[PDB]
């Protein structure tokens, strides 16, 4: 019987420790057309990129219609209570409730063709956050997994929620779509089915809330939209390509007028696409 | 507690009143995903019917989903009487522990994983917390065969309770649990009580 969830109840190895091939780099390794279909994409993202810029604000106090042009995908972080319940860690920031957070007027600053991924944690917030959803006026589309594993330090982890049955391993990031996107019309907005809706990392060290890394990547592979906006970022998320937005910025470059130069003639708000990526990526 | 047992039946029609309580249930239905599929499905309203509320006063409910069902899916499971208090996803490897990561096989992105709620009723007592993970990592099996490995979850979380399992075909038949689907072999029953109520209920057969 190679039953993982034996085999975590008998040596703290969760079953994830046991899935090959999950690094950004060794998943392709062997497969140089799937590489190429990555890599190609990667120097167009690149190319067409806005330098970061960012900008420190409240954002429970902000007018978030001070953020312009409208926003192609939002990536929403927001502090979760639990992120610091579940590690124990005091916060230095405010923590939102998932009242705090419905009250945000996302529909407000999203194009009327977009997207959004919302970390959601691995409790109520599954439940709370599709209704953030529906008010900010998307529906729930994808359900990106980020899938911690243990493989430096076997063992088990309490989770603290009460209501808790298992032992909560992973992080769910919401994906829903705004408008109407078809993916046989549209592909010079999306280019669907590139990458999976699962992140798997090893569990980060004691104290660090981050995200991994790679959502960006699959937001960035998935739509052509260039205009990028990720709420409660950090200065260690800043990124080319993305505005961030967020209460423990440091500094703040944001001017609205260059930022919107960027996407506005003879500049267009999509990536483009070469031909060498349309006769690689999957199509129907 | 007894060695399997099983009904084949329509699960729509079946008096389940008759099979008593139980401390878990567990489902994998043909949701109504708005797809052609290649299998019947039931509607939203077959669904939200379901006498699940009679089979359990206290305990736990897992539901498989996927689709428009991960919310139509929250919807029965909160009319039912059920919390959701966990989410299990199950990570689907090929031969060789890898993801297959390739194909056009979710609607924006591509997927690695099957989501089953998990819901609580009442005050369940006896049962032990945070023995599993909310991972299960295995390759797919024969016909659409869910993984095996939740059997073992759900036995280390309830110990020895009798088990109702709906949507089910031969090879979920298990010690502890009482199997429902229509394509089973027949009618097989053990336990004393179970049997009497069914002939009360059903006379003829
Ligand atoms: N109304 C109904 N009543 C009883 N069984 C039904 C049903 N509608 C569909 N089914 C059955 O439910 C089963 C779904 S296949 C279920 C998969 C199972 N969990 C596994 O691990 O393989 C099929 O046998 C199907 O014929």
């Amino acid at each position: 019987h190679n039953d993982y969830c034996q085999h975590f109840v008998d040596t703290g190895h969760r079953p994830q420790n046991f899935i090959r091939d999950v690094g950004l780099a060794d998943r392709f390794e062997e497969y140089p057309k799937l590489r190429e279909l990555i890599r190609l994409k990667d120097e167009l993202i690149a190319k067409s990129n806005t330098p970061p810029m960012y900008l420190q604000a409240d954002i429970e106090a902000f007018d978030i219609r001070e953020l312009t042009p409208k926003f192609d995908v939002i990536l929403l972080e927001p502090p979760l209570e639990e992120y610091y319940r579940e590690t124990g860690i005091t916060a230095n920031e405010k923590c939102w409730t998932w009242d705090d957070i419905m009250k945000l007027e996302i529909d407000e600053i999203a194009a009327p063709r977009s997207f959004i991924f919302l970390w959601c944690g691995s409790g109520e917030g599954l439940d709370l956050g599709r209704v953030c959803l529906r008010k900010w006026g998307y529906r729930r589309c994808e359900d990106i997994c980020w899938i911690k594993t243990n493989k430096n330090n076997p063992g088990k982890t309490k989770t603290l929620d009460p209501k808790a049955v298992f032992q909560r391993t992973k992080e769910h990031c919401l994906m829903g779509i705004k408008g109407t996107v078809k993916r046989s019309t549209d592909g010079d907005f999306i280019h669907a089915n590139v990458d999976i809706d699962l992140i798997i990392t090893e569990e980060p060290e004691i104290g660090n809330i981050e995200k991994p890394v790679e959502i960006f990547h699959i937001i960035e592979h998935f739509c052509l939209g260039r205009r990028r906006l990720h709420l409660f970022g950090r200065d260690s998320t800043i990124r080319p390509g993305w505005l961030t937005v967020g209460p423990t910025l440091t500094n703040s470059n944001y001017n609205a007028e260059t930022y919107a130069s960027y996407f506005s003639a003879p500049n267009s708000y999509l990536t483009g696409c070469t031909e060498e990526i349309e006769r690689l990526r999957p199509k129907s | 507690l007894f060695p399997p047992q099983w009904i084949c039946c329509d699960i729509r029609y079946l008096d389940v009143s008759i099979l008593g309580k139980f401390a878990v249930v567990m489902a994998d239905p043909p949701w109504d995903i708005h797809m052609e599929l290649p299998y019947g499905t039931l509607t939203d309203d077959e669904m939200r019917r379901l006498n699940i509320p009679v089979l359990q006063d206290d305990g736990f409910l897992f539901l498989w989903v996927t689709g428009r069902a991960m919310e139509l899916g929250r919807e029965c499971l909160n009319l039912w009487g059920y919390e959701r208090v966990d989410e299990i996803i199950w990570v689907k490897t090929n031969q060789l522990q890898r993801i297959i990561r390739t194909g056009r096989t979710g609607h924006w992105l591509n997927h690695g994983k099957e989501h089953c709620l998990v819901g609580v009723k009442g005050n369940p007592q006896g049962f032990n917390q945070g023995l599993d993970c909310d991972v299960i990592v295995a390759e797919v099996r024969s016909t659409s065969h869910k993984p095996d490995e939740i059997y073992g979850m759900i036995e280390r979380l309830s110990p020895g309770t009798r088990k109702i399992e709906l949507f089910g075909r031969p090879h979920n038949v298990q010690p502890n649990w009482i199997t429902l689907g229509n394509q089973l072999d027949g009618i097989h029953l053990l336990d004393p009580d179970v049997v009497a109520r069914f002939k009360q209920r059903y006379p003829d057969g």
